[PDB]
């Protein structure tokens, strides 16, 4: 990648990673973010305060950033927040050592100072763990629990989403205690309000849904990418355009063709025949006359969505579905989902593992913002299934370690002494990532947070109370992190930065 | 078209190439040995003690650099070695005299000087050429390992010289040309892949690797009998011309089948007649030689008259139309051995053929397939010594004072032969002393004053036989140094070199196209 | 074309030699770092292995040729010393260049190198002791071996699994591991981890509930040319061409499936009884869900996707024979695996064929979520094993961590070569080239290299205490003490490639372009 050299990657590319990584947290992380416009090769305005998205929405021009970008993603994997953390925190890690270089402190030397401290962190981490809360059937406990993660990644409604997002994951598995990486596949539907966004379950086809409901109770489907446009391998679908008479004649044969089609599926049984392909006129009205449910123009996503929940496979060929190829759902029915009429399947006692939260608004950005938020809620649910542990929100938690980490550095010495106390500095950037996102200074806060001096309820969040920096109790605020997420957060950021600290510049043939 | 060129401009470009040609190898030549690297346009290193390599591999500088690789291959053919010598000697001899003498301005008095130094070479050579006995493979072995150690190899010097000793004697022309001048066609060199020097068998004759390609063929039969065509192969090579159909897949095949079936019946006419070998100089076909190999008849196929001719006398095989048709015989034994010796499953049939014209393709064995080449080269220039010492037991002690051995005798004759020619003679008197002094300059110390002391030692004590050591730079006996220089090599490299110099002296104009 | 001459022909050689060599000093020892080379793949390679980054991407140099030559064999011979083989010659050269910079012969300065390496090889032979094949004894080496190769925490975390691999050897004769390397890779939640498994493991398995988890009596049917065919050792053809052909093709597959599963199940019926003994077919392609189910209810353990190389170690582990069909077979060809197990960690189904009749193999499941991790943490395994195996492969080992380094340098007594300074100078750059091993380690930490190094000598200048740079702290240690020890193959061989390539420099006095 880089023919470039001259002690560049260390003194230079590493901070540029932090550059790319900063402000994508520091004004994007907190009780809220502050919007970051993005236009992909798919050209549209994408507002992302979520670390993972905007990172992947940008394309890495570094070997440097290339490494730790995943450390922020794997957090969204592992946690669902503290991804902006890895942006700021791991971004706040090495730029310290940028001094150590000009301080005349080596790489392999000062890594150790950073190395041992994550343990000391991971050793301090269980301390400031503040109580804990778990009921996987609580929407309420989980609502405030999903708050901290959506907050950082959502400028949209924190509480009502927390009411919606802690609904579905609790609602789709009512039991829970077993939770799927994807237990909720939101059905994104534009229109009405972001409040019109609601919580449904099972599968939803927002795609064109036709025929008619002959069973709202029974949901049986053979999921197909096969066109009923006249694509079937039973007979040979053959469209003849060579003469207008030929066109008219096959359409007549198309009635009996579709009679070989949606019949053959409901021959195995079916209600919705899930059609990822196309349906022509004589076929449509036949299946309308055959009175099978045709959801039409199904894209691969709703397939990939529905393909998992029923256990059936979308077929580009039309055949009568085998047991494997015919899906069943709890119930298939037409309900306005967030008050827009589309078909909504039911999988809950089906084993569920798909909730459909209709994500709404009058613009995609409304439907996209919560889309950034809801998964953090989906994420922290499993983070809840893993540990019940509550550790308060960001910016209160860091100061307690740092003070110890600093006194730890005091007990550290040997030339990594301050290299540990550097790690002690990587802490305060998180409340600063809130304070900067708020618009006041952490030095004040740091002054205050070591003035008020206690550590783990004392933090300023994104506020209009942040005119003057004003501390709130994170555990108490309804902003509730966990041990793991922080323990995950520290880990990768401590992991990815010290190893990109170990890099050299690239020789090229 | 219409063109004219001038003199020193064309004369200096000679040296301009000739010098650079002469340069790095004189550090590569002799015990002091260096790598002449080429940077490929491709960017790769090519590291040689040989100039022709880097020369050939790169842009050809027209007047001089085109000339020498030729006289190199002229020299490389002569004794087998000394391309490096010729190319450096000429450019050397082409340098100091010329401009000096060409500011004195004359082609010709320079030309006569080339011969006199080349003559002052000859005599004091053959004067100080030390006869070393061929009756002793030893007194060959002492000098034969000496010229296999020329630059980088003391290793294969042991084995390859062993192979070369009696081979050169065994090497014969087919005129009974002797065999002291013997070529590397009659010495023939084919390295045989794999095996090891412990596996090495001494083949003083030829290997016919065509002879046994499969165990079906005659093997370990003392001497073959090669039946050439003419009856045992009756004559039909043709085919019956069956119809062809592009429709059927089989009709394309059956026409080609009918072509091989007649030699199949010619090789069948061979089976009953029962040769041990059939040489088919027109050759045989694929399915036919199966029939050949039925009767234990090895087929030497599509082979020239002479390969058979030499091998026939070499392998001791008659030349007949048919075992029941008698012109009688060529030779029943030229070969005291038939060895079929295999590395891999391809049988390399090594037949040691006593004093036969043959190929004398001499079995040589490296530790692997690859280093066989150097062994061959170590075997080639080992034969060089033998053929040299078989030619002239006289050769000169070496380590480089041989190059002085002429140089100072020139200085005396410059004062003796005199004329105005002394000045070319004196200007060519200088050329021969840079090369050993370079070996001694590769040694450094004072390579200059030592050579003057050598130049003393030349006339003081000894011209060459007591010389200077090339990797040392002390007064040494080039006989006691054990580095022996073939007399003929001196007759060759110098001679060949002076001529390209006379050549590039002769041509002061080069028109292109 | 372009000829580079003399010191110009020398410069870029030693210039591209030492400088690029100097580029690499972030590494070599646990105080060394990783070095990032992004290949043309855009791959992030952070490596402390010298052998690696040479060939991958290296700034174009003619010198980039010979460096790729020597350190290859260094990883080939030992597996370590490769990160070492870099830093010797430049030191040697930077020191040697002076004499040439002082106008002395690369020729003569060559000859002190060659002369000096002996007494160090002697010293290596002298300063070594037998360091036994005991794992713990090899740990200290494996600890340290991977250190010169890679990072300590990575050098450490493998050292557990490392010597265990060479512990299971059969009295295998190799300096390196072949079959003890079974590389399984999983995307993990731990970047650096490796699951060490004895014997072969199969890349993927096939799990079924009726399919036996751990099969202690396992008659191994290796399988190929799968259920899609009907009692055929040859893979037949398919028609997917037309959407209609795809439909009529895949229905007969059941019968093709039916044959083999039948042939399978009744093969269990012969040898195993009905379900009475465990049984394993290993279907090295997919297993069709019928036979996936039908072999499972049979009692057979049907394994999906074993590699052809998994096939290779497969029948040796169970001591049986491979079959390319699913079909009734002589019971001997069914291999008996004292254990066939299948382990699913995440997505991958790891078949454990254990109690391998030949424990020629063990299995290393490489972990990382990230490529560069999965890339690199694999890398340390591969060189170190080869290195560390030398600790068991050679009962002799020799101290690492600088302990021996200052000793030969002290013992060299450069004036003892009195002959010229051919030797006496070339030995001087030698003791210099020796100590680059403590240098970079004393370098990479605080102080200086010398500042600690000059201790190391003055420390071991008190003789008999073999002292070196403490690997990480760049400060003195005795490497014999902890057992931090570089392979008898590491240290003995290393000087050889070092002396020759820097000599190759000195033998190139010209590079043409």
């Amino acid at each position: 990648a880089k023919h470039f050299s001259g002690l560049e990657e260390a003194v230079y590319r590493n901070i540029q990673a932090c550059k790319e990584l900063a402000q994508t947290t520091r004004t994007a992380y907190g009780p809220n973010g502050m919007n970051k416009m993005v236009i992909n090769h798919l050209e549209k305005l994408f507002v992302t305060n979520d670390a993972a998205t905007i990172l992947r929405e940008l394309e890495v021009q570094h070997p440097a950033a290339k490494m730790i970008v995943m450390a922020s993603h794997m957090q969204e994997q592992e946690v669902g927040d503290g991804t902006n953390f890895v942006l700021v925190f791991a971004g706040a890690l090495l730029e310290l050592a940028e001094e150590l270089l000009r301080i005349g402190l080596s790489v392999s030397e000062v890594i150790e100072g950073y190395e041992i401290a994550c343990r000391k962190a991971h050793e301090i981490l269980p301390n400031l763990v503040c109580c804990s809360a778990k009921n996987l059937r609580d929407i309420d406990e989980v609502s405030s629990l999903l708050r901290t993660s959506i907050m950082s990644k959502q400028y949209g409604n924190e509480v009502f989403l927390a009411k919606l997002i802690a609904q579905a994951c609790v609602s789709i598995f009512p039991d829970s205690g077993h939770f799927n990486v994807d237990n909720i596949r939101v059905c994104k539907i534009l229109g009405s309000g972001i409040s019109s966004s609601s919580v449904l379950h099972g599968m939803v086809f927002k795609k064109e849904t036709e025929g008619d409901v002959t069973s709202v109770k029974d949901a049986k489907i053979a999921v197909y990418s096969c066109p009923f446009d006249g694509m079937i391998t039973e007979t040979k679908g053959t469209v003849l355009i060579k003469t207008a008479e030929e066109l008219m004649n096959f359409s007549k044969g198309e009635e009996n063709l579709m009679d070989a089609q949606v019949k053959a599926i409901a021959d195995t049984g079916a209600n919705v025949v899930v059609t990822g392909g196309k349906v022509a006129d004589m076929a449509l009205h036949y299946a309308n006359k055959y009175n099978i449910m045709l959801v039409r123009l199904n894209s691969k996503w709703d397939l990939r969505r529905l393909c998992k929940t029923v256990g059936a496979t979308a077929l580009p060929r039309l055949t009568p579905p085998v047991l494997e190829e015919m899906g069943h759902c709890d119930s298939v029915y037409l309900s306005e989902v967030g008050d827009t009429q589309v078909v909504v399947f039911k999988h809950e006692k089906e084993d569920g593992a798909i909730s459909t939260i209709v994500l709404r608004g009058s613009t995609d950005n409304l439907m996209d913002d919560i889309e950034r938020a809801v998964d953090d809620g989906v994420n922290t649910f499993k983070v809840l299934t893993r540990d019940k542990r509550l550790v308060p929100g960001g910016g209160a938690t860091e100061i307690e370690l740092a003070k110890q980490i600093t006194s730890y550095g005091e007990t550290c010495p040997g030339l990594e002494q301050y290299a540990i106390k550097k790690f002690a500095e990587a802490f305060e950037a998180i409340p600063r990532a809130l304070a900067e996102n708020s618009g006041v200074k952490a030095n004040e806060v740091i002054s205050k947070l070591y003035a008020v001096h206690q550590e783990g309820n004392k933090n300023v969040g994104l506020d209009i109370e942040a005119e003057v920096p004003a501390v709130k109790d994170m555990l108490e605020a309804g902003i509730l992190d966990t041990y793991l997420g922080k323990y995950w957060a520290i880990k990768l950021a401590t992991n990815a930065a010290v190893t990109v600290l170990r890099v050299d510049q690239i020789i090229m043939a | 078209n219409t063109k004219r060129e001038s003199g020193r401009k064309v004369q200096s470009g000679n040296i301009n190439a000739a010098k650079t040609i002469a340069d790095i190898i004189r550090t590569c030549l002799g015990p002091k040995s260096m790598m002449k690297m080429l940077l490929d346009p491709m960017g790769g290193i090519v590291m040689t003690n040989d100039g022709n390599a880097i020369l050939r591999e790169i842009q050809v500088q027209h007047p001089a650099a085109k000339s020498m690789i030729e006289i190199s291959r002229t020299q490389d053919e002569e004794v087998g070695d000394g391309t490096t010598s010729v190319i450096i000697l000429a450019g050397e001899m082409l340098s100091v005299a010329e401009h000096f003498l060409e500011q004195q301005m004359h082609p010709t008095v320079v030309i006569s000087a080339y011969r006199k130094a080349l003559d002052d070479m000859i005599s004091t050579l053959k004067k100080i050429s030390i006869p070393v006995d061929i009756s002793d493979s030893d007194m060959m072995l002492n000098i034969i390992n000496s010229s296999i150690t020329t630059k980088a190899i003391s290793r294969w010097s042991s084995l390859a010289c062993n192979i070369a000793l009696d081979a050169v004697k065994m090497v014969q022309f087919e005129e009974n040309g002797r065999k002291e001048i013997d070529i590397k066609k009659y010495a023939r060199v084919e390295k045989i892949p794999g095996g090891i020097i412990e596996d090495s068998c001494v083949l003083r004759g030829v290997m016919i690797n065509k002879d046994v390609t499969h165990p079906r063929m005659r093997r370990y039969i003392k001497n073959p009998r090669i039946v050439l065509l003419d009856s045992s192969l009756e004559y039909k090579k043709g085919e019956s011309q069956t119809d062809i159909e592009i429709t059927r897949e089989e009709d394309f095949t059956r026409i080609l089948q009918m072509e091989e079936e007649y030699i199949q019946q010619l090789c069948e006419d061979i089976i009953q007649l029962k040769p041990d070998v059939v040489i088919t100089e027109k050759g045989i076909s694929d399915l036919a030689q199966h029939y050949l190999m039925r009767a234990n008849i090895t087929a030497i196929r599509r082979v020239r008259k002479t390969d058979n001719n030499r091998i026939a006398r070499a392998c001791g095989a008659r030349i007949v139309s048919r075992p029941e048709e008698l012109r009688e015989d060529d030779v029943g034994t030229g070969a005291g051995l038939l060895e079929i010796k295999k590395i891999g499953d391809e049988y390399f049939t090594f037949i040691t053929d006593c004093k036969d014209p043959k190929a004398c393709t001499i079995l040589l064995r490296g530790a692997s397939k690859e280093i066989l080449s150097e062994v061959e080269r170590n075997l080639q220039d080992a034969m060089q010594v033998c053929r040299n010492v078989l030619l002239d037991p006289q050769l000169v002690p070496g380590g480089g004072a041989s190059e002085m051995a002429v140089a100072h005798a020139l200085t005396e004759k410059s004062k003796a032969m005199t004329g105005v020619e002394q000045w070319p003679y004196r200007a060519v008197a200088q050329a021969l002393e840079v090369i050993p002094r370079t070996l001694i300059q590769n040694c450094g110390a004072s390579t200059i004053r030592l050579l003057t002391s050598l130049r003393a030692k030349h006339t003081q004590e000894n011209c060459e036989t007591w010389g200077v050591n090339g990797e040392t730079g002390t007064l040494v006996d080039m006989k006691e140094l054990g580095i022996w220089e073939p007399l003929a090599v001196k007759l060759q490299t110098y001679k060949t070199a002076v001529e390209t110099a006379v050549l590039l002296l002769r041509i002061d104009d080069i028109v292109s196209g | 074309a372009e000829v580079a001459r003399a010191q110009a022909a020398l410069a870029v050689n030693i210039s591209a030699a030492r400088g690029l060599q100097d580029v690499l000093r972030t590494n070599l020892g646990p105080k060394g770092t990783m070095k990032m080379l992004v290949s043309g793949a855009g791959d992030i390679k952070l490596t402390k292995d010298g052998n690696v980054l040479l060939h991958e991407m290296q700034i174009q140099h003619p010198t980039a040729s010979l460096i790729a030559k020597v350190a290859t064999a260094q990883d080939d011979i030992t597996g370590d010393g490769t990160t070492s083989n870099v830093l010797i010659i430049g030191e040697l050269l930077k020191q040697a260049d002076l004499y040439i910079s002082e106008g002395l012969h690369p020729r003569i300065i060559t000859e002190g190198f060659e002369a000096a390496k002996e007494k160090a090889l002697q010293f290596l032979e002298e300063v070594k002791v037998s360091r036994e094949m005991d794992r713990e004894t090899l740990i200290d080496v494996a600890r340290t071996s991977l250190r010169t190769k890679v990072h300590a925490e990575l050098a450490d975390v493998l050292t557990e699994a490392v010597v265990d691999s060479i512990l299971a050897i059969k009295k295998q004769d190799e300096p390196i591991d072949l079959f003890m390397i079974e590389i399984m890779e999983m995307k993990h939640k731990s970047e650096t981890d490796t699951s060490l498994i004895r014997g072969l493991v199969l890349d993927h398995g096939a799990r079924h509930p009726d399919m036996k988890k751990r099969v202690e009596d396992a008659y191994i049917l290796t399988c190929n040319v799968s259920l899609e065919y009907e009692k055929t050792e040859v893979n037949s053809g398919f028609f997917y061409k037309s959407a209609e052909e795809r439909e009529k093709l895949v229905k007969a597959e059941r019968k093709f499936i039916e044959d083999r599963v039948k042939k399978i199940i009744e093969l269990k019926r012969k040898v195993c009884g009905d379900s009475d003994k465990g049984f394993v077919v290993i279907n090295q392609k997919g297993i069709d869900p019928f036979s996936l189910d039908a072999l499972s209810k049979e009692g057979i353990v049907a394994l999906r996707r074993a590699k052809r190389r998994n096939m290779e170690r497969l029948t040796l582990a169970c001591g049986g024979v491979a079959l390319n069909s699913f079909d009734d077979l002589s019971p001997d060809c069914l291999g008996h695996a004292g254990l066939v197990y299948e382990y699913t960690l995440g997505e991958e189904k790891f078949t454990f064929i254990e109690k391998c009749n030949n424990p020629r193999s063990v299995t290393l499941l490489i972990k990382g979520p990230n490529k560069h991790t999965l890339t690199q943490i694999k890398d340390a395994v591969r060189d170190g094993l080869r290195a560390v195996k030398n600790a068991i492969d050679d009962g002799c080992v020799v101290p690492g961590a600088g302990a021996v380094e200052v000793a030969m340098a002290e013992a060299l007594i450069k004036h003892k070569p009195s002959v010229k300074g051919r030797a006496q100078l070339g030995v001087q750059a030698f003791a210099d080239a020796l100590l680059i091993i403590p240098k970079v380690l004393a370098q990479n930490s605080g102080f200086d290299l010398q500042e600690t190094l000059v201790k190391i000598q003055a420390e071991h200048s008190e003789s008999g205490q073999l002292v070196g740079v403490d690997l990480n702290t760049g400060e003195p240690m005795v490497a014999a003490e902890v057992g931090v020890w570089d392979n008898y193959c590491v240290k003995k061989q290393l000087l050889h490639s070092c002396t020759v390539i820097a000599t190759n420099i000195l033998l190139v006095d010209e590079i043409m372009r």
